[PDB]
């Protein structure tokens, strides 16, 4: 297969990865420069231009979007499905899995477990807001269009109260959810590819940070998931409409709920946890389901 | 303006 | 009924009218500033809450959602239909008209008649850019997500490349379309309520300035519109998912071209210019589609 | 006189106004748009165009700059400077006005009453920086260069502590303050034109009449004069400590001034003109 | 001495020499993150604390503060200089130096040598404006607060035309300035310090490309000399770099910097440029 | 609002 | 290109 994959820096360890992994077997693998890519948005002779050149000959894409870029980067993919090639992810479920408000609130109507989850701009009443999603201890993410800006967790009523009455200079939207405080600072980051969690990981804060991120300072483990914590990931990634998801899970009180569903999943943390050719595996899929049938 | 666009 | 109308400010002509038309047909309008609600997302106990109380016993809720507050906008309303109350819009149409790179695409694709029309944000081949789209004289258009910032005519090919070289870098989305010359600084709005155009008016642009807005200070007129307008109108409309649409028109030589399809048409133009009762028939489709 | 008024909007009531006070005492006022003034800087002659046309013939100008349009505003007045028009306050004083941060430690250093005050942006010991200020509860004062973007009570250390935390990484100047609990919601605003209080009101969270003490009085002044300004809305907390300045604007409204004290303010900013120009 | 180095990152290639050089020399040389500097505003016994603990016994301080932080660098530097620190740069100069369109008001007043300029934001007569600053070829500059954003060579009234049209919709400050073509794509970078130029750069522009690329060694005129000088002095500034077009009017100033880069200038000439800085608060 | 603060 | 231009 010849495969572009829509990526704004090569050197990146998931692009490298994906790059290497499809030319061990045997593919034409071309990084295209997102923002470097423009087109001409006729149906009757569907064409993207790169550095001069109309792109000819892909059977599949594997879209690498980020955050800041989600509207041209959309663009772009959906012109290369437009021109028949296979998108790894759909561009529509891209740009729905980037709107974490819409996200949030597809997971809650289609039954998935969530926290208990509340959204504000320029609440008069930030006391009843506090109410509403179960009060302190909370989580307060700062969200502008397609992009999270900001996290404070707020061990109490009063640094609630203060947190959103300062983001609401912002002119922002604001996420309010419940502290899972019985994870004990933990969560299972979950890799589903079609049908599937082909690998997953435990992912444990420092003691006293809450964000378990490894760029916050935060160890990695190898777990075994329970099979409703499987059946979550994979229907949180059906329901989004997407392939290929990272579904980062807590084990709550109330099962397992759903945190994060991201179309671009990072490979170097679970690869190095799970010792698994991940970017392999994606390949595989392309293969089955994109290229010679 | 905005919303009688 | 009782109706929600999503507006940032209740004494905005279209929104007042809108709550006029509603009382005079018997119905309970409150104007709910979308930015004031905030709400709880959780399935076993969901809420819109608003000035400390929560909205109960909603049927029908009419979205006038500015495109700077599109995505909470479309949050507050997606509410509102999970709740069981008929949107006028639906979330996920607005939300599709307001991505004017997707529109274009999407109507493209359905064979709607488009200005000949590229995309770019850091093209290496600029002077390619510009062949693609047929060249000069073409319109530049400046999007930051879900807004319009600019407009530009580019009449030779070095200006085309000058505006093209500024915004590299700039980090803005980029629109690169044929100038409709022959159209004259005029264009068609075609007012669309379910599948009929209830309504239209020409814009015509002060001389000189090419941009035709009755905001940006041009004058406006009767007209009648040809058959494949009036059906190209109601398309780009249902194309969208929208039931309510101002549609725009330029007249070129290839027939008539969609400039815009926007989800919120203003009344204040078109009720003066028709002297049609546009609210009502609004309020009428809610009657029809979402209320006894 | 031929007056320029550098306003954005001509139906504002301060706009207005001085326009109307102006024709009330036989003085041509022109109400300039300050973004639509376009100009030469190098070259033979200073000059400002407006509509296609130089701006001529103008004795004084009347800046009232929004906040948001500080950089630009100043450069059209200092345009007007550079060709000999007479400003009622000059551009320097009207840009060290609108950088809170130097406001602060210019007033502090010639001895005005001002609420125990911290600056930081990233720090890496918010304990200290609390401690430092006297402790909870405190205001925290969010800045985006020339404008204030929020005001937040933070009525205990956890609350001041996520305040900051939150803000780390938002590329945000931060004041930190006292809380004057004491002042029970309310300020006192003292109209300042040359080296006299002209007028004062009581603002509670409306708005009426007082009777300042010769204290406020000459700290409402000195705070005029030490920022350079001629004109100059002086926002003041009656504290156990005494006076204490929030706020010096160079660009004070009217509206509120006038409807509650019914003095010709506009009038008085006007005379002001005529006696210096 | 003991010197404070306000920067962001001590592994920058400026701030590491700065602090080479001192160090060489005998002096105390501490790098201060501007932005984890925080300070109670009080003028008896005025203090600034760092991770915990207050700054004291420093001599002098070199700002190498960034222009998007020109506000609250400017606000840690006036505090070192109510200490009694001794400024390399005074506060009030950068300040002005970082407010492009006072710079340029101010320069001009005193009669610097500067390109034909103009100023707009939404001007309702473009082609008054292009006809204003001796029409096309000119360069657009975007300006917002304190920061440069955007520039654009508009070879043609057309192009020029259509570039403050695009601009105008971003609400952003505008500069119009006549393009130097008799420059052929070089500069002049003269690195002041104390009323001298230290040392000079010529920057070559690749083909193409008319903003600065390519460095080479430069014999600078009399008249260069001084014009450099007196913009330094005319901005207030001990330590500037300022940019030079050689023009059919003489020498015009394109750049008063009052945090120039040390890297271009010491590969080129081969001089301590660091090290003279060092000097200069020695002396000072 | 912002000319008269 | 901030503090090294
Ligand atoms: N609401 C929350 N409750 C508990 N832990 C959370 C919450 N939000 C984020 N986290 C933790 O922080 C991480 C994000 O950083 C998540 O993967 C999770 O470990
Ligand atoms: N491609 C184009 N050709 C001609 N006029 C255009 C074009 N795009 C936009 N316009 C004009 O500019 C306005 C957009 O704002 C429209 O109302 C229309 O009059
Ligand atoms: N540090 C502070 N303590 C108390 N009130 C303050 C403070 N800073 C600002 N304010 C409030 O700001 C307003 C005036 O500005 C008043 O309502 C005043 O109470
Ligand atoms: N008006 C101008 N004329 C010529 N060259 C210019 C002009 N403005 C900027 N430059 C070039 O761009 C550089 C700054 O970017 C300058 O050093 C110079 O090389």
């Amino acid at each position: 297969m010849k495969i572009a994959v829509l990526s704004r820096n090569p050197r990146l360890y998931s692009t490298r990865r994906l790059v290497e992994a499809g030319r061990e077997r045997g593919h034409e693998m071309v990084v295209i420069d997102t923002l470097r890519a423009y087109m001409n948005i006729a149906s009757h002779k569907p064409q993207i231009h790169y550095r001069g050149q109309p792109l000819e000959g892909f059977d599949a894409v594997i879209p690498r979007i980020g955050a800041s870029v989600t509207f041209y980067g959309c663009a772009v993919l959906r012109q290369f499905e437009m021109m028949g090639v296979f998108p790894l992810n759909e561009s529509v479920a891209i740009a729905r899995s980037r709107d974490k408000l819409r996200s949030l609130q597809l997971l809650s109507r289609k039954g998935i477990g969530l926290p208990v989850t509340g959204f504000a701009h320029s609440p008069d009443d930030v006391p009843d807001l506090i109410e509403m999603v179960g009060g302190a201890p909370l989580v307060i993410k700062l969200l502008e269009g397609t992009q999270g800006i900001g996290v404070v967790l707020c061990e109490t009523e009063k640094a609630a109260e203060s947190v959103l009455e300062a983001f609401m200079g912002l002119k922002h939207n604001i996420m309010v959810q419940e502290y899972i405080k019985e994870a004990g600072g933990a969560d299972i980051r979950c890799f589903v590819v079609g049908d599937k969690v082909i690998a997953s990981m435990k992912r444990q804060a420092a003691p006293g940070e809450f964000r378990s991120n490894l760029h916050r300072g935060g160890s990695a483990s190898l777990i075994k998931i329970t099979p409703e914590e499987r059946m979550t990931a994979i229907r949180a990634a059906r329901v989004m409409g997407l392939n290929v998801a990272g579904v980062d899970i807590l084990r709550s009180n109330h099962g397992p709920l759903v945190m994060e569903v991201n179309s671009s999943p990072g490979l170097e943390g679970i690869e190095s946890t799970t010792g698994k050719d991940i970017a392999g595996i994606i390949i595989q899929y392309l293969e089955k389901n994109g290229g010679p049938h | 303006e905005e919303e009688e666009e």
